């Protein structure tokens, strides 16, 4: 026997109340709230009504704390979950409402992650919307497009095109340049910030748009919509099972006959319901291969990653990675490989764990051309894993609305005292940039912008080139 | 789903319709009933159809209604074969505060406990019905709003009507349509991790909390591999080519692979998991005739003979006692024998003839005439005929 | 050391890695060795009933050489020739024994004329495997951990957890065999009791015990000299592994198999002999050296001349050419 | 197509000296079996086969760009805290230094 310890009293099933809840229903912190089974008791020691057990000693007070991720946090400690912050003041957790800034994205050749958070597989070939606002009884502000040529089995083929309809704009890309066709009325909301190996493209309060040079569109729009939109994308209200509501205003189980349902051109060929299974093509009935390719997709899973698997599921960003290179015959280039983990350490990055997985024996991604130009081998540009996108430039010197943290890439670095211009690729010293103050106040590097449209009376108009202490004579419309 | 209709037609899904106008659906917003499904090892469906796996063992909490207290189910999953990868559902455990706060136990077999006491089915208490679906099922019912089924070899089910909207918590979810949030944690936080979601709803300290789940037990087992794949490829075979535009398949696949690699016998995880599917498809209107000698026809026995879809309302000697009951079921699949035949207790089924009655109770034999001082009754054919 | 060693001898017999020997007459395939955490491979014995078949190796998902008593090495299902190199495992004979070696993956199986499974496994699997041959521990008492994780003290339901199934042939728990010895029992205990006994009498053996101990080897013989009828060679199987692994510690036997009459078998032309090199001078060979410095096997060889060629003894002036 | 990088215009004046038809059946042959996933390797050391060869009777090649079998040096520039910036991919440099 055993005379428990003093916190702690003997209890004793009593022979007429069948509610004998004693040893079998232990209350701990996990199952308090919980509701228990129990037949008898049995001949323990329990702690007191007014406390319960945890981890081999009877806590006292109702203090015990508050797990997630099945980690310790004491009461008033905060957590971080996206942005917002959220604390266990007493013993369930208490968040803010704030909804955040979401995110579509095009990881690898085919495949979609909506804005509520839903993968799935469709390869087409025709032209494609992948967001728009103009949406059963709405304005129709911007039209964002998708076009992809010879991608429904992904390969060193399919080069996607992307034209977006904004203000009555079209400013389109493909080949890894942006071209504008048609410049849009509001030019103070345009924005492109060519740093490292990405695009990034703002063009309002509300909407940004992403581009590594090579396949990936990863559009962010704010909290303004909340349901105003949708596309391939779908409706961005929250409710994650209601993204495959077609144009045809009804949800669809299948979504090779969702983005059918999308294409512009209406007489184009509609793709072909692919008969379901594990193996891509090449991976069809090769086993061997099937493995060399499983294992080398466990870098999704390996010990530079620990820390952001518990953040972010890796298998939807594995089911990717498997499906892509099969169909890929990557012979030279091995970017279709390459960019599926990059697309993964990138949504690490953005939730505050930057990661270093790139060595010389796997995607090496030297940045030693940039320093070229000069004989004088001065040496600024390097990969950096996950520096800030968002920088001041000779073309760019204010901040900028910065919607993501930071991104991969060849970036340039040397002493402070110098700013960055791209068109003489190193950097040099702040006075050397075209940069503009006219009338005293700070502004940018002389945007080739018509400031004040509003009243006639008050139209002092100030433009700069690059230098110029200038001001033009606005034309009298009597 | 890649097919023509004209305009001014309603096609109808399970939960609602819809109707053509101007190349554009109008459709309607009214809930519909949700259905959290336990089945195979471990495998999960919430009510707002995420699925899922969590190979633990405890007692974990399965169902709640969370703002009053209606009702409470508890899972007790156990190791079920050699491998670890094999965690089977062995009974269900039920708590009704509404009647007596009482305890009902869906046992390994057919059979429920009420309190410690095994009882004969049917069980029509107040509001709870208990009673077979094919006499190889158990079905509760309580109320107008909650069903369940089969806790055998752990293929639990339920049915909550949409008066429970939102206000139901544990590892099926909260019933609100949003299919995201349901890895919620009682603390009130959605967690990333599988492995946390479920070790939060465990009733008992002492169980072992699991750190990993594993997605392939077939590494364990490599003679299964070949054999798993040729197996289930039937599902994506034309065999059940009219019920891919109704269902997704590609789960229902993910959990045969699991299961056939994982458990002692593969044959009949087999064919408890293409059931999954079928069970499935016919929920929202399709039905598959896969039944073959090799793909696991079920032995009838020779008093009954296979059926794909009939009427449980004609069938046992229980209906002529009390015709005048509502039997508002659909047209289901199993061992029936012909019309003429009807069901007796002993496992075959005879002619209306002999098929006795079961007035108040009690089961009384073809021809028993009786009587108290100031009634008169007898039983014919079936049916009860009393008098005054 | 650096190494470990399995082997099923005899008729339904097992030692484990840590001096732990029992029976098991199975009816199906069962795991031998292999990782428990994560399998790279899995090295796997199918008994037909009781008595065994075949070794087979299956590397992770996508590969499977056969073996067996058989002898006609098949792979997947389509039977293949010998010798065979495919996927990092040479399928070679060595003193007229099969091997199959995994040096890349980490183990050397084989199998002798009579068919007696053997596994040496290296010291990278110290505490991770877990199988039918036990784990790679110092310890010989624990080495029965279910698939689950039990210490058991049963030999026999252990090595039921680890069958494994496949879709030719589902399987069921063996029984274990109900001995017709209890009955027969005669003069058969008398007169025999002595070549279980020459394991601790004889001074050919006399030196291994600071090493071994005899104690468990005559613990087995004494059961399974009984359902054999006139015969003292009955005693050889249990002792002949009492041969190897005194010699797998480090100490080796000369001559044991001199006065024992009882030679295990071979085929024409050789016999066996103890501690010949593996890199047996052939006919078709290079004449170069001091590249095999590798460890000291036994098995049957050639004569002090007559060379090797494909399969036979042949003397060394009647070497041919090839073309 | 991919392997005829040994016939284009940065290896026209080793293509005058040095025959390609026999690295290019290796190359088609290589990269054919080889299963390339995350190394490109079985491509990008059969052309770097034949540059040095070309390299040997004096003809110095620079074949090699950012999307095709990179190579970069920066990892060696790292043990030190100040990027001191002294190793280089350099094309085709003396093997045999003090
Ligand atoms: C959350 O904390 C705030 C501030 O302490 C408190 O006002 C509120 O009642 C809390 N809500 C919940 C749900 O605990
Ligand atoms: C990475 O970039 C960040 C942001 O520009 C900078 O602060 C940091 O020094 C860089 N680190 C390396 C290793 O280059
Ligand atoms: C034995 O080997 C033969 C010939 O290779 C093969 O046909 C047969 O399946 C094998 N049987 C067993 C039990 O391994
Ligand atoms: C074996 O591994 C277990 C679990 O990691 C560890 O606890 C134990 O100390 C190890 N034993 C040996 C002999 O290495
Ligand atoms: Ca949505
Ligand atoms: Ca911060
Ligand atoms: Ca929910
Ligand atoms: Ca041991
Ligand atoms: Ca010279």
């Amino acid at each position: 026997s055993l005379s428990c310890r003093p916190p702690m009293v003997k209890l004793v099933c009593p022979a007429d109340n069948l509610r004998a809840e004693g040893l079998e229903c232990t209350k701990t912190c996990q199952n308090y709230d919980l509701e228990c089974m129990s037949m008898g008791c049995v001949s323990g020691c329990l702690c007191p009504p007014g406390m319960v057990r945890h981890e081999n000693r009877c806590v006292a007070l109702e203090r015990c704390p508050c797990f997630h991720q099945g980690k310790e946090y004491a009461p008033g400690e905060t957590v971080k979950i996206g942005c917002n912050t959220c604390v266990c003041q007493d013993r369930k957790w208490n968040c803010t409402d704030h909804v955040c800034d979401a995110t579509c994205s095009t990881i690898g050749m085919a495949h979609y992650l909506t804005f509520d958070g839903l993968k799935y597989l469709f390869p087409g070939e025709c032209q494609y919307v992948l967001v728009q606002d103009y949406c059963g009884s709405n304005p129709g502000t911007f039209r964002i497009l998708v076009g992809n040529k010879g991608c429904s089995h992904p390969s060193v083929k399919c080069k996607k095109r992307v034209t977006i309809l904004v203000e009555g704009g079209e400013i389109e890309l493909f080949d890894g340049e942006v071209n504008v066709k048609r410049p849009m009325k509001d030019e103070t909301h345009f924005e492109v910030v060519e740093s490292g190996r990405y695009i990034i493209l703002l063009l309002g309060k509300a909407l940004s748009v992403v581009w590594d040079r090579h396949l990936s569109i990863s559009v962010v729009l704010k909290q303004t919509y909340q349901e105003k939109v949708c596309g391939l994308c779908g409706n961005f209200d929250g409710i994650q099972n209601n993204d495959l509501t077609s144009s045809n205003l009804q949800v669809e189980e299948d979504p090779v006959d969702f983005g059918n349902s999308w294409k512009v051109s209406s007489q184009c060929a509609d793709t072909r319901k692919v008969p379901l299974d594990s193996s891509p093509a090449t991976c069809h009935n090769n086993i061997m291969k099937q493995t060399m390719v499983d294992s080398s997709c466990r870098i999704l899973t390996s010990d530079v990653f620990q820390d952001c698997n518990k953040l972010v599921d890796p298998e939807p960003y594995l089911d990717v990675c498997i499906y892509d290179t099969c169909s890929c015959e990557s012979i030279g280039d091995c970017a279709c490989f390459c960019d599926t983990i990059a697309a993964y350490a990138h949504v690490c990055a953005q939730h505050g764990k930057v990661v270093t997985w790139r060595t010389a024996t796997l995607c090496p991604q030297s940045c030693e051309e940039r320093n070229l130009r000069e004989n004088g081998y001065e040496c600024e540009w390097r990969y950096n894993s996950c520096a800030p996108a968002c920088q001041v430039t000779c073309q760019h010197p204010e901040p900028l609305a910065c919607p993501v943290q930071c991104v991969e890439g060849c970036h340039a670095h040397c002493p402070p005292g110098k700013i960055l211009d791209e068109l003489l690729q190193t950097c040099v010293d702040p006075e050397d940039c075209p940069v503009c103050e006219v009338a005293g106040r700070r502004f940018a590097s002389g945007k080739k912008v018509t400031l004040n449209p509003s009243d006639p009376e008050h139209c002092q108009i100030c433009h700069c080139d690059v230098v110029n202490l200038t001001c033009e004579a606005c034309q009298e419309p009597g | 789903s890649g097919k023509r209709y004209p305009p001014g037609t309603s096609l109808s899904r399970d939960c609602n319709t819809c109707i053509c106008r101007n190349s554009q659906w109008i459709c309607s917003n009214e809930e519909c009933p949700g259905e959290c499904l336990v089945t195979g090892q471990s495998h999960f469906k919430s009510f707002d159809n995420r699925y899922f796996t969590f190979s633990g063992i405890c007692q974990y909490l399965l169902a709640r209604d969370c703002q009053d207290h209606s009702f409470s189910i508890v899972i007790e999953t156990v190791q079920c074969a050699d491998d670890r990868d094999a965690v089977c559902t062995r009974s269900v455990t039920v708590r009704l505060p509404g009647l007596h706060n009482s305890l009902v136990k869906l046992k390994h077999g057919a059979g429920v406990a009420m309190d410690g006491q095994d009882v004969q089915l049917p069980l029509l208490k107040g509001d709870l019905r208990i009673q077979h679906t094919v006499t190889a099922s158990v079905r509760l019912s309580y109320g107008e709003d909650l069903q369940m089924d089969w806790d055998g070899r752990g293929r639990l089910l339920v049915k909550l009507s949409p008066v429970y909207a939102g206000k139901t918590c544990g590892l099926c979810g909260n019933y609100n349509g949003n299919q995201g949030d349901d890895f919620l944690t009682p603390s009130g936080l959605a967690e990333p991790r599988v492995e946390d979601f479920g070790n939060a709803w465990k009733l008992h300290g002492d169980c072992q909390d699991l750190q990993k789940q594993h997605s392939d037990p077939c590494a364990l087992n490599p003679r299964m591999t070949r054999f798993s794949e040729e197996a289930c490829a039937v599902l994506t075979s034309p065999t059940f080519e009219a019920c891919h535009r109704a269902v997704s398949p590609l789960p229902y696949l993910r959990n045969c692979r699991y299961d056939v690699c994982s458990c002692s016998d593969g044959r009949e995880c087999l064919c408890g998991a293409l059931a999954s599917y079928a069970a499935a498809c016919a929920g929202r209107g399709v039905r598959v005739a896969w039944r073959e000698p090799g793909r696991c026809e079920l032995n009838c026995p020779k008093g009954q003979v296979y059926l794909q879809c009939g009427t449980p309302c004609n069938l046992t000697c229980r209906s002529l006692s009390y015709p005048d009951e509502e039997c508002n079921e659909a047209c289901l699949e199993g061992c029936f024998c012909p019309p003429g035949l009807y069901m007796d207790e002993r496992g075959d089924c005879v002619p209306k003839a002999q098929c006795p009655c079961y007035y108040d109770g009690e089961i009384f034999q073809p021809e028993d005439i009786f009587s108290d001082h100031h009634t008169m009754c007898y039983c014919e054919d079936g049916f009860m005929h009393c008098t005054m | 050391s650096s190494t470990a060693r399995c082997s099923l001898f005899g008729s339904d017999f097992v030692n484990t890695f840590d001096g732990s020997m029992y029976s098991f007459a199975g009816y199906c395939s069962y795991l031998l060795a292999g990782g428990c955490q994560k399998r790279s491979f899995s090295i796997i014995g199918d008994f037909q009933n009781g008595k065994r078949v075949s070794l087979s190796v299956y590397l992770g998902e996508f590969f499977d050489i056969h073996l067996f008593v058989n002898g006609t090495v098949t792979q997947g299902d389509q039977r293949v020739s010998m010798p065979y190199a495919s996927k990092g495992l040479y399928l070679e004979t060595e003193a007229g024994y099969y091997k199959l070696s995994g040096e890349a993956y980490g183990f050397v199986a084989r199998i002798d004329g009579s068919g007696n499974f053997q596994v040496l496994l290296s010291d990278r699997y110290f505490n991770k495997t877990c199988g039918l041959c036990g784990n790679f521990n110092i310890f010989a008492e624990d080495d029965f951990m279910t698939q689950e994780g039990t210490l058991t003290s049963d030999p026999y339901d252990f090595a039921n957890s680890w069958a494994l199934s496949s879709g030719e042939q589902w399987c069921e728990r063996a029984s274990p065999p109900s001995s017709s010895c209890n009955i027969s029992s005669g003069e058969m205990q008398k007169g025999l009791w002595e070549q279980c006994q020459l394991l601790k009498s004889t001074s050919v053996f006399a030196r291994c015990h600071p090493l071994v101990d005899p104690e468990p080897f005559v613990a087995l013989c004494e059961k399974t000299l009984c359902e054999c009828a006139g015969g003292l060679e009955c005693a050889c199987p249990a002792l002949l592994e009492y041969a190897r692994t005194c010699a797998q510690e480090g100490m080796v036997l000369y001559g044991w198999t001199d006065h024992s009459a009882c030679s295990p078998v071979c085929p024409a032309g050789m016999e066996y002999r103890q501690c010949v090199s593996p890199c047996a001078r052939t006919c078709q060979s290079l004449h170069i050296n001091e590249m095999c410095q590798e460890r000291c096997v036994d098995g049957c060889s050639c004569p002090e001349g007559q060379l090797l060629d494909e399969g036979l003894c042949v003397e060394s002036t009647e070497c041919p050419c090839v073309h």
